[PDB]
């Protein structure tokens, strides 16, 4: 009761990981006549043996205070057993704040399975890294980090990479000049793009002639020989791309960067339309080195993309529209001061024939996501209310509702910008973000308050994303979240329609269900024709990469729209379109082997289901057409010893019947025995301490 | 259109209402599945009242009259079970039965369950290949094929895909009644079914009218033959007046399909109506072989395997019993975890089967 | 409560004027009937479970495609218009139809029957699981399973642990409700099974205890009867009409299956055939670490101690042991059972409490 009454009012969730503090401070929790409570059952059931019973006492009070007197010395492992089936939980709900005195006592040991459980539900940045902390050997340091890139959120930006990168010689850190490339898609993309020139199949490419017929071949000469480098074309005849102007210039130069992608360098290959005469023959350059340097954040050996920071703010029309998108997916999970400085005066003033700020919105989201900044959201929420300069359109004042969604995660006490600009415009989707706020702000989710405020505002559509991950640690809120799923698919806005199949397709390789897409057929025919539009994209995006299969059911809601007019034709050829990115061969997995959603992964599907607009009504460039391949994560699994060497060891095969360094393949499950948390594609393996093996 | 409609029972429906029920139910009384009448006196012509419940049945007198379109007040008229005088030219043949009926012209069906058939195959040669394709021949001949041939052998088994096979040579309509679906809540739905399948095999000449499942009707039974009611009982006069008198013996045939002759009618089995008899055997070791190497072209395989070993192992087995040689082979894979079936997993599907049910 | 009233209240206060007026059209006098034949012309047949037959009109309520024969709807008393349609549920689908959620029993709690455990999983739980296992075969997963054995152990823990893992309700049949020794009844009820879980198939059909459809006889007398070979042999076409990734199985349970008939059977399509196996070492052991988890044991009491001397006694007759050695704990009043009382409860359990002695000079 003590607690309970202070845990209402407060500044973070429950559980500290400071041990000598008496909790005095501020709002009280463990009295001055608890001091012997504390010490009062540790002597007894250690010289007894009673950890069985002993745990459950500390379950009934709740007292974090006592984990770290009961846990001295002799044996850990057994202490460790007892809170796997007992501590988690106990009674009919689920308190997981005790971890949080654990991090302290077994900062050193840990567990293999409350390794797991840390990397989950609350998810602190700490809880993450603990993995590295118990195990002091850089051989077990090495598996952990190659599922550190697929991971990402909690641990970007410079803080880690790009300093630590380098090598380092101590205890729990040990991130050596092999992890910074080999763990993330930097080198190996390279061995990649490599494995594509022997692998390359009939191309259909030409020069033709006239420009109008080029613009037209511009977009499959960039998606045909994606991933693979072509020098023919570009050097020689510059016929296709010299004799395009305007948008067609662009659009040319774009197909360039998504030939050089994932490259080592991904500049340099521009620079000889760097500059030339025009910004519309320059503005196609930043545009495919964006596109090129996919994959790659703080680069390789160099941090060659920082220089990029003084060609963002343009008052040339055609180079700001590409410089924006381009650089705007380069510079993803690294945070820079300039870059953002330079983009304040663009998203405030909304300048559409200069500063084209139209997707200058969307890049604020994408770039810094998975960052800390306070002062992104300070320096937006006084141009949000205001509107100053010549700030006009109120659609993209909305879009700066949506850029904020993502830029409060992870920052705290900073939330508090976001709750501002709720109560000055009212937005259907911004009623319930004053609520979701709370998860990063408190450094977690499932408080009693927080589980409350959720069911006032259901008895809108963005309330599902924090009642998600309270559903999967909470199994008394997820039956009566179930229920209400099925009432809130009926809304105005497609938000709430759209986003359950897309949480459905995740996970319909593990438990596939088809009740979901039942409900679709509401979803193609609302009022107007464009409500379609996006309903034939919609379903042929989670299906990208699947002929039929679990999607059988799937194909009766296209199955409505065949042939009607010649605008039609291009409503329906969108998810067969989709059907073919990757050159045909392609597989998506938003997800990792740590049990959790790669919310960078996330943030540009969401950037392109606002974005995508030369595809939908309304054509405004031809340079959106290219935004496909900024989500395109690189398909490969690479082959590693013991000791995590790029060396070819024989093990059972992915899915490409020689698993190698650079080999593409995915979706392979691993029996084998691991050192520490066992995931499946990249994998060290070991050997039992009888003999020495690779296997 | 929410609001649009809900109005719509104070204004629209109450004249639907007064013309689709008072008119109905005037004086305690368009697909018609009911008709009653109370105290009508109307001047032998026209006179009707007739009340289709079996309680207080009614006939009509007094001549003959022929009124197929409007017999009396149109409205609620029926015949339904009992057939009275002059209530025959509107008979209530309307029924949702769409869904049991199924005609398919020209089967593409040639060889999946039924390889090794061949030896039925020449029992059905001469009976009915041969005068479904060159029906002349019996003109010189002195005979004519038999008019019904029925089938024997293993329940569920050969009464399907064997009798499309024989369709595909002489290139004629196969069309199958589900004689368990002929029994429902309506009397006389198994005879009324048997009119329209003679009705469109006069149309189109060279037709193969098959009857599934006879033993749920037969000649007769307990709620006809024995009982009051007429649905069998009239669904053999359709397969003797029709067939035997009217109908010529080359164009239109008839086949049935049961598990046991003496379910039927004896009346049925004597000769001039149904003479050919049937029985479906079991493939051979060339006949079970065929079927194997067809369902491996659907079911990943090993490139260098042997589907006559695999036929050779097991003895005289049903069509369902071979094709569970094929299905059971991916399982024994998953527990070697392999994509494909290798030689040893159909060697143990096969001990499977002999060792599982031993029959 | 507090968005609703912002949200949803002022949605029906401006059709406060109409929706509220609009709806009272109908009244409270109305029927309920079954739908027969469905046309263009807004007339249709209706027939109440009284058979009071009628040829009536079509109010504007929905289109004639949701207007499905043989569908419950919503109709009038005097006139028997069709005003609406409603939810089929009232149709007398299956006689005894019972949804149960979430079931308790589980792969673990059913002790050595591991060997048998990954064989019932490729049958049911692989393909509602895992189906691209059988889709790269190319082939179709068994739907139906055959089961052995006696109530309790292997015709009932069997059936409930498969159910836990697949997150399916458990949907239970009686096998001897099936026949209602009348013309009709048998494939009317065969066909409303798989209309209930065919839909979103949320559940699993589950048979057990089959003395009577099994064997038919050659008679409607002598234990058979002549509508289970109708019954029986139109069950087939379902079977085969039923297709899916394998979200809905059929679990029937059976002493004998020479009784029945091959055309039913239909290899191939029933691929699964559990035959009860005797328990081994490790089965008891399960068993008894969950009673002794809250029933405190002696210092003499052991794991091996149990096991010692057995009978190779099924997963429910070593419950049974347990409640007899805390039986005899509250003869001598305490809830502490010591080793004197599962000596005595052996001896009791296996002899008294279940009569065997096995009989021996070879039989």
């Amino acid at each position: 009761d003590q607690v309970e009454k202070d845990a209402e009012d407060e500044t973070s969730s429950d559980g500290s990981k400071s041990d000598g503090s008496a909790a005095t401070s501020g709002f009280e929790f463990s009295k001055e006549d608890t001091l012997r409570l504390c010490l009062d059952i540790v002597p007894y059931f250690l010289k007894h043996n009673g950890e069985e019973d002993a745990v459950d006492l500390l379950l009934e009070i709740e007292s974090i205070d006592k984990l770290p007197q009961f846990v001295d010395e002799n044996t850990f492992q057994r202490v460790c057993q007892y809170m796997v089936a007992c501590v988690p939980l106990l009674p009919p709900p689920e308190d997981v704040a005790f971890l949080k005195t654990a991090y302290s006592i077994y900062l050193s040991q840990n567990e293999l399975t409350d390794a797991i459980a840390l990397a989950v539900r609350l998810g602190e940045e700490d809880m993450i890294r603990s993995v590295f902390d118990a195990t002091s050997d850089p051989v077990m340091h090495k598996q952990l980090a190659y599922i550190l890139a697929a991971q990402k959120t909690s641990f970007e930006y410079e803080g880690v990479q790009d300093i630590i990168g380098n090598g380092k010689l101590s205890e729990h850190f040990l991130y050596l000049a092999k992890e910074l490339n080999l763990t993330g898609p930097k080198v190996p993309e390279d061995i990649y793009k490599s494995h594509l020139d022997n692998s390359k199949s009939v191309f259909s490419s030409a020069g033709l002639d006239s420009a109008q017929q080029n613009l037209a071949s511009s977009f499959v000469n960039g998606f045909l020989n994606l991933g693979y480098c072509n020098d023919k074309l570009i050097v020689d005849n510059d016929n296709w791309v010299y004799k395009t102007k305007g948008d067609g210039m662009t659009s040319a130069v774009a197909s360039i960067g998504s030939i050089y992608q994932w490259n080592l360098d991904g500049l340099q290959q521009l620079d000889k339309y760097l500059y030339v005469d025009e910004p519309e023959v320059k503005a196609g350059a930043l545009l495919g080195i964006g596109i090129s340097a996919s994959g790659v954040h703080d680069g390789e050996v160099e941090p060659a993309l920082l220089l990029l920071q003084d060609y963002v703010t343009n008052p040339d029309t055609k180079i700001s529209s590409a410089a924006i998108l381009g650089l705007g997916i380069a510079f993803a999970g690294s945070k820079n001061d300039e870059v953002l400085g330079l983009l304040l005066p663009i998203a405030a003033s909304t300048d559409l024939p200069i500063e084209t700020a139209a997707m200058a919105s969307l890049a604020l989201a994408h770039v810094f996501v998975g960052t800390c900044n306070g002062d992104i959201t300070t320096s937006i929420m006084d141009n949000f209310l205001e509107r100053t300069a010549i700030e006009l359109k109120t659609d993209w004042v909305r879009f700066l509702a949506l850029a904020l969604g993502i830029l409060y995660m992870g920052q705290g006490e900073q939330v508090d910008d976001v709750l501002e600009t709720i109560s000055a415009i009212e937005h259907p989707m911004t009623s319930a973000i004053e609520v979701l706020v709370g998860s990063c702000a408190y450094t977690g989710t499932g408080d009693v308050l927080l589980i409350q405020d959720l069911l006032h505002r259901l008895t809108l559509a963005y309330a599902v994303l924090g009642i998600a991950l309270i559903a999967l640690g909470e199994d008394i809120g997820k039956e009566m979240s179930l229920r209400h799923f099925g009432h809130l698919m009926h809304y105005g806005n497609e938000h709430i329609r759209r986003m359950v199949p897309l949480a459905m397709g995740i996970v319909s390789v593990s438990d596939p269900q088809m009740k979901v897409f039942d409900t679709l057929t509401r979803f193609s025919h609302d009022a107007d024709l464009e409500v379609s539009m996006n309903s034939i994209f919609a379903m042929g995006l989670c299906g990208a990469g699947t002929n039929n299969a679990r999607l059988a059911q799937l194909l009766r809601q296209l199955a409505s729209y065949y042939s009607r007019e010649q605008d039609a034709l291009f409503i329906t050829r969108l998810a067969q379109g989709l059907l073919h990115l990757g050159k045909g061969t392609m597989t998506m997995d938003v997800f990792n082997d740590a049990h959790v959603l790669n919310k960078v992964t996330l943030a540009s599907i969401l950037t392109t289901a606002v974005g995508l607009v030369s595809p939908s009504f309304m054509l405004k460039h031809h340079q959106l057409f290219y935004m496909l391949n900024a989500g395109i994560r690189p398909k490969f699994i690479l082959a590693l010893n013991d000791e995590g060497e790029p060396i070819k060891v024989n093990v059972r095969v992915g899915q490409p019947v020689l698993l190698n360094h650079g080999e593409r393949a995915e979706l392979e499950t691993d029996e084998y025995i691991s050192y520490t948390s066992h995931i499946e594609g990249v994998v060290i393996l070991k050997k039992n301490p009888d003999y020495r093996e690779e296997e | 259109l929410k609001q649009t409609e809900n109005d719509l029972k104070d204004i629209e429906a109450r004249i639907k209402e007064k013309a689709g029920v008072k008119e109905s139910d005037t004086g305690l009384a368009h697909p018609l599945q009911v008709a009653r009448c109370t105290k009508i006196i109307k001047g032998e012509d026209a006179k009707y009242v007739i009340n289709l419940k079996q309680i207080a049945k009614f006939v009509v007198g007094l001549g003959e009259r022929v009124s197929p379109t409007d017999i009396e007040e149109g409205m609620r008229v029926g015949v339904d079970r009992s057939k009275y005088n002059i209530e025959l030219p509107l008979p209530p043949r309307i029924d949702p039965s769409v869904t049991m009926m199924t005609v398919e012209e020209k089967p593409d069906v040639t060889y999946s369950d039924v390889g090794g058939c061949k030896d039925q195959i020449e029992k059905l040669r001469e009976v009915v290949e041969l005068p479904l394709l060159s029906p002349e021949r019996f003109a010189t001949l002195g005979i004519d094929p038999p008019k019904g041939i029925l089938l024997y052998g293993p329940p569920g088994t050969g009464k399907t895909l064997c009798a499309r096979a024989v369709a595909n040579r002489t290139d004629a309509t196969f069309i199958r009644v589900i004689g368990s679906e002929l029994v429902q809540k309506y009397v006389g739905e198994g005879a009324r079914m048997v009119r329209e399948l003679f009705e469109m095999a006069r149309t189109k000449k060279a037709c193969i009218i098959f009857f599934d499942e006879i033993d749920a009707v037969g000649g007769a039974r307990f709620d006809d033959g024995a009982g009051g009611d007429n649905e069998v009982q009239r669904t053999m006069l359709e397969l003797i007046t029709q067939l035997d008198g009217f109908d010529p013996r080359g164009n239109i045939k008839v086949m049935f399909a049961t598990n046991r002759p003496n379910t039927l009618d004896p009346a049925l089995l004597r000769p001039g109506r149904i003479d050919r008899k049937v029985e479906f055997s079991l493939p051979d070791l060339e006949g079970r072989a065929n079927i194997f190497r067809i369902h491996s072209k659907s079911m990943s395989v090993e490139r260098g395997i042997r589907w006559e070993l695999i036929s050779r192992l097991c003895p005289n087995s049903t069509g369902a019993e071979l094709r569970s040689v094929c299905t059971e082979a991916g399982m024994f894979a998953i527990r070697a975890r392999r994509k494909v079936a290798t030689e040893k997993d159909f060697l143990k599907a096969v001990d499977k089967v002999i060792s599982g049910y031993k029959k | 409560f507090v968005s609703n009233s912002e949200i949803l209240k002022p949605f029906e206060k401006k059709q406060e004027e109409e929706k509220k007026q609009l709806e009272e059209i109908r009244g409270n006098p109305l029927s309920i009937g079954t739908l027969e034949e469905i046309i263009d012309d807004d007339h249709a047949i209706v027939t109440s479970p009284t058979m009071p037959d009628y040829y009536v009109s079509i109010l504007s309520f929905v289109d004639k495609e949701l207007l499905e024969p043989g569908c419950s709807v919503l109709l009038h008393h005097k006139t028997m218009s069709i005003v609406g349609v409603l939810q089929d549920d009232a149709d007398p689908m299956v006689s005894v139809m019972k949804m149960d959620k979430s079931p308790t029993e589980s792969y673990s709690d059913i002790g050595g029957l591991e060997s048998q455990i990954q064989e019932i999983k490729e049958s049911v739980e692989l393909p509602l699981t895992h189906p691209e296992l059988y889709e790269e075969m190319g082939i179709k997963p068994p739907k139906g399973v055959i089961l052995y054995g006696a109530p309790g152990t292997g015709k009932t823990l069997l059936a409930k642990a498969v159910a836990n893992q697949t997150s399916a309700t458990f949907l239970r049949i009686v096998g001897s409700e099936l026949i209602q020794k009348y013309l009709g009844d048998g494939p009317r009820l065969c066909r409303q099974i798989f209309k209930v879980a065919g839909e979103n198939a949320p559940s699993i059909v589950f048979i057990d205890e089959i003395d009577a459809i099994g064997t038919k006889r050659y008679d409607s007398n002598s234990g058979g009867e002549r509508e289970i070979q109708r019954t029986m042999l139109e069950l087939l076409n379902q079977l085969d009409g039923f297709d899916d990734r394998g979200d809905v199985k059929v679990i029937m349970a059976t002493n004998k299956i020479e009784t029945l008939d091959p055309a039913l059977i239909r290899p191939g399509r029933i691929d699964r055939k559990i035959l009860f196996e005797n328990p081994d070492l490790s089965t008891k052991k399960k068993i008894l670490g969950i009673h002794t988890s809250k029933m405190n044991l002696s210092e003499d009491v052991n794991l091996e101690t149990l096991v010692t001397t057995k009978d190779d006694l099924s997963g429910a007759d070593i419950q049974a042991m347990c409640t007899e050695a805390g039986l005899l704990a509250l003869r001598e009043r305490r809830m502490q059972v010591t080793a004197e009382d599962f000596k005595q409860a052996k001896e009791r359990v296996m002899k008294n409490k279940v009569e065997e002695n096995l009989e021996g000079l070879y039989l």
